[PDB]
DNA sequence: CGCTGCGTTTTTTTTTTCATGTGCCGGTCTCACACGTGCCTGGAGACTAGTAAGCGCTTCTAGTGGCGGTTAAAACGCGGTAGACAGCG
DNA sequence: GTATGAAAAAAAAAATCGCATCCCGGTGCCGAGGCCGCTCAATTGGTCGTAGACAGCTCTAGCACCGCTTAAACGCACGTACGCGCTGTCTACCGCGTTTTAACCGCCACTAGAAGCGCTTACTAGTCTCCAGGCACGTGTGAGACCGGCACATGAAAAAAAAAACGCAGCGGTAC
């Protein structure tokens, strides 16, 4: 067959997902998880389905403001994969661990 | 508290800022609540990053 | 359960793919998880005390607002 | 002849500097510029020395941070010199620049 | 008399905040580089300040004015009337 | 001519000095902490009074299941290539 | 005999090829846009009371000098270890095609709890008067820095001693 080289699905991947808004993770998962880590802080609790999306819009907005950071440490490092040691030197530079 | 034994440790009876800088940062939780704040003539914890170190 | 697997590799390299991500470790998949888990946690507890306070048994889109603003993550469009 | 080699002072240079907590800044000069750059805001103003003192704490103190972040960027690209464009990155993930 | 005093923060001054940094090692592009942020920093700090002096209708810049400008800033000190 | 080893001359590596900045002890001088005293303002007392807030009852929303169906999406795995990491100048 | 000349291979730029992304309409459904009449929150108008504008007066503290002293900044010099680019190995992370799964729909029925409406109480703000806590003055004595003399662990040098290229010499082999 054709096969498009190691790299190039990726970058459509990208432009694919830059121009777009729609949420990236299932939004069923998530609330299970949501609600998973509120059981934590009290049992029995109720969300609007608002809060949960909400919640969804900002963790999303978050992760994507992460992964800019992290790929600009990587690519520092003369790399163009992101590796956790990458991720660990943004949020200390941002100041989220010590 | 914590503080007052920053000044033991260095031999000295009255607490100066360095004894509340080194009280603060060196517990996890003050240092949390006081991650945005500067505290004149406080400097800071010795570190030294492990690779700039010399192998021998 | 254990929920948080629920957040698929595909997933995860979605938002790197916005994030403007080209090559992703196989590492960063589970890395990603832990940051997530910890940024749900943090904004959930402010969250759930906010409801709490209020005394509901209910969490509001509004209980997340102040969180997120709090946490120094505000939001528009939901409120607030 | 009796010489230290390159990066041994240096290293002693850190532990003094750590260990102690004083203004690094000859104090006349800060002052000076601070006096310069309140022109660009209000012609003949005057300044409480606390005031210029509780610039000059706020100041060293930012640097100082900065170095720290700036010196983990250099590091992250298996470097030891730090370099304008550590800074530059340090100060990208702050967000003190786009 | 000195319309350029950004120079007065001489190469060895910033080599020891780099120190207190821990910095081993320090190109020389630095210091001008580090200069430069410098300039930006009190520029943006010592506005915000003035524009509290004004705001009191004082010819004179204090203490707490740099105190209300840092903590706007983000950039919050004790010890100065905090 | 070509090799081969073996005394030579140098290089690498070890051992011992050695010159250096360290932080360590114990006596002088300074101005900053601590006390104190006396004055003044801002907290306490107490009672008045008017209104916020908390609890129960009224309604009806909007949150929580749950039921299948189809499809898009994950899963998994194989195959190869380009990018991560070390090593050289 | 010798300068010579066309095969291999390498590298490269062009044309199938096919593959995924944008524009053309056509279909329909849903959500924005807009009116309806109802409710309270904005306005009107007047009075009572205080916040702050105002002009002085006070004294502070900020400016600016004098003129030594020294430390720090500056400015050269010599060399080393770090930055940086170039290579080449291997493996891990992308790309595409089976197989597995669970999300997203458009229904269901049920209940809590949210959210509103009332009535009652106890909880605050609000007077005033009255002490004492707390602050702006002036005093003094002691911690602590500062100075200079110490052994003291040190990394840098100096002094021996266990290896890797260099001569240079002995000698065997081999055609001739
Ligand atoms: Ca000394
Ligand atoms: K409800
Ligand atoms: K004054």
């Amino acid at each position: 067959p054709h096969r498009y080289r190691p790299g190039t699905v990726a970058l459509r991947e990208i432009r694919r997902y830059q121009k777009s808004t729609e949420l990236l993770i299932r939004k069923l998962p998530f609330q299970r998880l949501v609600r998973e880590i509120a059981q934590d802080f009290k049992t029995d609790l109720r969300f609007q389905s608002s809060a949960v999306m909400a919640l969804q819009e900002a963790c999303e907005a978050y992760l994507v403001g992460l992964f800019e950071d992290t790929n600009l440490c990587a690519i520092h490092a003369k790399r163009v994969t992101i590796m956790p040691k990458d991720i660990q030197l943004a949020r200390r530079i941002r100041g989220e661990r010590a | 508290e914590l503080a007052g034994n920053a000044a033991r440790d260095n031999k000295k009876t009255r607490i100066i800022p360095r004894h509340l800088q080194l009280a603060i940062r060196n517990d996890e939780e003050l240092n949390k609540l006081l991650g945005r704040v500067t505290i004149a003539q406080g400097g800071v914890l010795p570190n030294i990053q492990a690779v700039l170190l010399p192998k021998k | 359960r254990d929920n948080i697997q629920g957040i698929t590799k595909p997933a995860i390299r979605r938002l790197a793919r916005r994030g403007g991500v080209k090559r992703i470790s196989g590492l960063i998949y589970e890395e990603t998880r832990g940051v997530l888990k910890v940024f749900l946690e943090n904004v959930i507890r402010d969250a759930v005390t906010y409801t709490e306070h209020a005394k509901r048994k209910t969490v509001t889109a509004m209980d997340v607002v102040y969180a997120l603003k709090r946490q120094g993550r505000t939001l528009y469009g939901f409120g607030g």
